[PDB]
């Protein structure tokens, strides 16, 4: 390598830095789907991003990555864990998410 | 509008004439290739 | 006489 | 027909490539890419809400550009270099100079007056730009100014894909509704118009000469328009394989068809026979983006796996 | 994009010395500084190097041990600190960024430098220093290194400044055939390895000076001893 | 009559099925994954190291039929090392990967160095560099003072002390280190998930069918496995042992029954698990 390549190279491994850190900072980030009207609230040093919304093709393009989704992936009431509940709503809706990282966790390890 | 012959006919034509100059069908040496 | 020592012995 | 002249040519045989290199530095899915007009860089979209200019043969990553909105669609690289584009739900398109005295980069303009999201977007020149949305239609922008110039409305169903000529004169964008239209950047007028498919068209682009398309659908089919004899010259199916398509590209001289599916994979058909000769796999999840540079050297590849690989 | 030193003066020998340097207008953490001194009589000569981050730092071979550099990014500040000053350090210092990416050009902006008064290595020649010079005339400068710049990847690191009188240097041409932003277009370079010039096409007013040559292929950087024009 | 003929049978069948398993479960990673990951690094690195364990296994079963060592001195050397280094490079590689999905499952946002490829190819090395200081005493004193067998360690003269020394540090380190770091890991794995499963719904078919079954397999296995080796040394360096060949007969099953662990462990560890069942099924 000449002495330029090397800055080069030493510029990307920065910016890897930086991008391991902003992926870190979101790994606190939850995206509660609801199925436009987007309603963003934190509880229990943990965010939550609900998102409010006619067809099939779009909702499979644009939110198959989503956590767990809430009706009043995983089911929220108000592999594919179904949780009913009736303040408290939040908790329990935080417990749900908990539940459903836990498990994806542990899928990825293997355990599962 | 043109017979569905002479479409073909110009389509067989323009891939035959660009066919040797496709890093994708003809091997690429390694000693060229940029992604060794 | 090395009777077992370590997945070996000699003639014990 | 097709098939009966292209009976007596000779075929292909199997393709086989492998991944010479492979990008990591996304975290999310990957929705789009595009290449450099010197098949060198590319850039990259990712439901991570960033934006890496890539350095493909090193491996270096010579940018990283945060975005708003993390919900993006497209990607675009102006063919001058100086700027990338994205859109997406926001329904606006952000433009971001990459040369600038302050040594960083910044956005240098965002377009509003689309209703409906953000399908896809390509520069034109460095102030021109077609935009396609859910609202039925298109326009052209002025990026000095901001305002809309044209707009290409007639279509029924959302429009999910857009393909611009090679001379970016003509114009031809897919739609929910399966059609597909031929538009005129001067004039704003839908030249020609066809059908023959039965589900939504997710990805179309342009024949190395511009006298037709491939259009590919959501149903496991592709079909060869022409816009001269303005029918479809040949079909793209097998029993095997049926599922979306959710990718489309030609190559350099337009003999091969890449396309992509949800079946983690990338068949490598063949345009003059529908024969399949060729397969990519290689990816943990499906394949959102498929591209093939301008030299015809390499084929890029990002999916739903948060990593993108070169094969050649 | 300001960058001006302070500090600097008469000293005694032996007496340590702080030149210091603040830069406002552009993301200081994103670039690379050098530091470069030029004697009252002669050219410029590379003193010492700092990376983006502070990972990294490179000196000269005849202030080794002596002197230090150190940035402070959230001040915007970059520091000389020098101890055991001799005769041989009575110069000017001028401080210099560089960013480093595929297709970047370094050693864009030059400060204005403070003069401080006491009381292996590639080689390259300039002896060509005096050319009578004519309005609307072309010139060609030239420029000789000891080995070849040319790189295994396809760049040549050949790099290309002119001194106004009594202001700081500015970059022409990087790599040996870009051509930087604001600089006219009748400026030209070309050559293959080890034998390299310069071109200009009108030699018009603002374009008298004095010419130097710089290698940017191992981590010593050298200077060329100049070549100046005179009407 | 009996003993001259089931040892070899049972050594050789157990040999050859651990080489299946292992082959299959490597011939499945190495081909049938595409995306970087580090559990398939894990996984790799322990059918490796069996793969190793049941190709080091055959010497000591021609060793202990005939009463004879008919290969050598340089080829008797080096198994006893390769054998020693296999044995700790699977014990640490396993106990390596408990700590690993220890950290994946109490203790997220650790990408630095828990998801970061390098970090555990790192480790693996360190791992099987450490295996090979472990043996080292083993690949020293190791020779062959007369041809008839004798393909032990040529131990000084305080030998008896020098016996007591290895096996005690041998046995200690190498079973009680490991043990105890897996079931801590382990425990507090299971009680995370209890708890977590138990604070949400009325969630009891995950806390029942596989963070007990799968976890007690593993450490039950693990013991069952290596507690008659060990503790069979252990009371041979202290007490006597009679010298009959009618005993001799359950010295080589317990010899054998760590090869059979290292044959078993691939069928669980890269085969019960879900990336596998569901990634090519």
């Amino acid at each position: 390598l000449s002495a330029e390549d090397k800055a080069a190279v030493e510029r990307s491994k920065m910016i890897d830095r930086n991008l391991r850190e902003d992926g870190e900072k979101a790994a606190r980030e939850v995206k509660l789907l609801l199925l436009i009207v987007e309603t963003h609230f934190t509880f229990k040093d943990l965010h939550f991003k609900m998102f409010d919304v006619s067809e099939r093709k779009k909702w499979i393009h644009c939110f198959e990555g989503v956590t767990a989704i809430i009706f009043c992936t995983s089911i929220i009431l108000f592999t594919k864990e179904i949780y009913t509940h009736f303040t408290k709503n939040v908790q329990f809706v935080f417990d749900a998410v908990t539940d459903v990282i836990i498990k994806n966790n542990l899928k990825d390890c293997g355990l599962f | 509008r043109i017979k569905v012959s002479k479409a073909a006919a110009d389509l067989m034509a323009y891939c035959e004439a660009h066919a040797k100059e496709d890093p994708l069908l003809t091997p690429v040496p390694a000693s060229e290739n940029p992604f060794r | 006489c090395k009777n077992f020592f370590w997945k070996t012995f000699t003639s014990c | 027909t097709l098939s009966q002249i292209t009976n007596n040519i000779d075929p292909v045989g199997r393709i086989q490539m492998r991944t010479r290199r492979t990008l990591r530095g996304h975290l999310a899915k990957i929705y789009a890419m595009h290449w450099g007009t010197d098949s060198r860089l590319l850039v990259s979209a990712s439901q991570d809400g960033k934006l890496i200019i890539w350095d493909s043969y090193t491996t270096n990553k010579v940018h990283a550009i945060p975005l708003r909105s993390s919900w993006v669609m497209t990607c675009a690289y102006a063919p001058s270099g100086n700027y990338v584009a994205c859109g997406g739900l926001d329904n606006i398109c952000s433009i971001y100079n990459l040369k600038t005295r302050e040594g960083n980069v910044r956005v240098s303009r965002e377009l509003a007056g689309h209703t409906g999201y953000l399908s896809c977007c390509r520069f034109l020149d460095d102030n021109q730009i077609v935009t396609s949305s859910g609202d039925t239609t298109c326009a052209l922008w002025d990026i000095e100014t901001g305002q809309q110039t044209t707009t290409f409305t007639g279509h029924t169903g959302d429009v999910m894909s857009l393909s611009l000529a090679p001379d970016t004169r003509l114009f031809v964008s897919g739609a929910c509704d399966a059609s597909a239209k031929l538009w005129d950047v001067r004039e704003g007028m839908c030249r020609q118009t066809f059908t023959g498919h039965e589900s939504d068209i997710n990805a179309i682009c342009f024949f190395p000469n511009g006298n037709a398309f491939a259009t590919g659908s959501d149903d496991a089919t592709c079909r060869l328009f022409d816009l001269r004899a303005d029918q479809e010259l040949m079909t793209y199916s097998h029993d095997n394989i049926i599922c979306g398509i959710t990718s489309v590209s030609f190559s350099k001289s337009g003999r091969l068809l890449l396309a992509g599916y949800d079946d983690f994979n990338c068949n490598v058909w063949d345009a003059l026979k529908a024969d399949r000769a060729g397969v990519l796999a290689g990816h943990d999840n499906r394949v959102s983006c498929l591209g093939v540079t301008d030299d015809g050297m390499a084929v890029a590849t990002g999916s739903w796996d948060s990593f993108l690989k070169i094969w050649n | 994009v300001q960058l001006v030193e302070s500090g600097g003066g008469l000293v005694q020998p032996g007496g340590s010395r702080k030149l210091s340097c603040s830069a406002s207008g552009f993301a200081f953490s994103s670039f690379g500084m050098h530091w470069v001194r030029q004697a009252p009589e002669k050219g410029l000569e590379w003193v010492a190097y700092i990376s983006s981050g502070s990972g990294t730092i490179y000196y000269a071979d005849t202030v080794k041990g002596r002197f230090t550099i150190s940035r402070d990014d959230p001040k915007n500040t970059l520091f000389l600190q020098m101890t055991s000053l001799r005769s041989e350090d009575t110069a000017m210092y001028y401080c210099v960024r560089s960013i480093y990416y595929y297709g970047s050009s370094p050693f864009d902006f030059w400060g204005q430098g403070t003069t401080l008064t006491v009381s292996s290595d590639i080689v390259m020649t300039q002896a060509t220093s005096s050319v009578p010079v004519t309005p609307g005339e072309s010139v060609s400068i030239s420029c000789r290194s000891s080995k070849s710049l040319l790189h295994s990847n396809g760049n040549t690191y050949l790099y290309w400044f002119l001194q106004r009188p009594g202001q700081s240097p500015q970059l022409l041409i990087y790599r040996m055939s870009n051509l930087a932003s604001g600089v006219p277009d009748r400026f030209s370079g070309s050559g293959s390895g080890t034998a390299f010039t310069l071109t200009i096409s009108r030699l018009e007013a603002e374009d008298v000076g004095v010419y130097y040559c710089m290698q940017h292929l191992e981590y010593p950087l050298t200077f060329g001893a100049g070549t100046k024009l005179e009407l | 009559a009996v003993s001259g003929v089931l040892i070899p049978l049972v050594y050789l069948v157990v040999c050859v099925v651990g080489l299946l398993g292992n082959s299959l479960v490597i011939y499945v990673v190495l081909r049938h994954t595409a995306s970087p990951s580090v559990t398939n690094v894990y996984i790799l690195n322990l059918a490796l190291a069996d793969e190793l364990f049941m190709l080091g296994l055959p010497f000591l079963a021609a060793q202990n039929a005939l009463s004879y060592w008919p290969f050598g001195s340089l080829m008797c050397r080096l198994v006893m090392a390769v054998d020693g280094i296999n044995q700790f490079t699977s014990i640490f590689c396993l106990t390596v990967m408990s700590v690993d999905r220890y950290l994946a499952v109490v203790h997220p946002t650790r990408s630095a160095r828990w998801r970061t490829a390098p970090v555990a190819r790192t480790v693996s090395a360190a791992v099987w560099v450490a295996s090979a200081v472990v043996v080292l005493p083993v690949v020293v004193f190791s020779g062959v003072p007369r041809g008839m067998s004798t393909c032990h360690m040529q131990w000084p003269e305080p030998a008896a002390a020098w016996r007591a020394g290895f096996i005690i540090y041998t046995a200690a380190l190498g079973f009680f280190g490991p043990l105890l770091v897996i079931c801590l890991c382990y425990l507090l794995i299971v009680v995370k998930v209890r708890s977590a499963g138990r604070r949400v719904w009325a969630r009891r078919r995950r806390s029942e069918r596989r963070v007990t079954r799968m976890v007690v397999a593993v450490v039950a296995l693990f013991v069952l496995c290596w507690m008659p080796f060990y503790v069979l040394n252990i009371v041979n360096v202290v007490c006597p042992l009679p010298e009959e060949p009618a005993f001799f007969g359950l010295y080589f099953l317990v010899v054998a029954l760590p090869y059979a662990n290292s044959c078993a462990n691939p069928i669980l560890y890269g085969f019960l698990s879900y990336r596998f069942k569901q990634g090519f099924r």
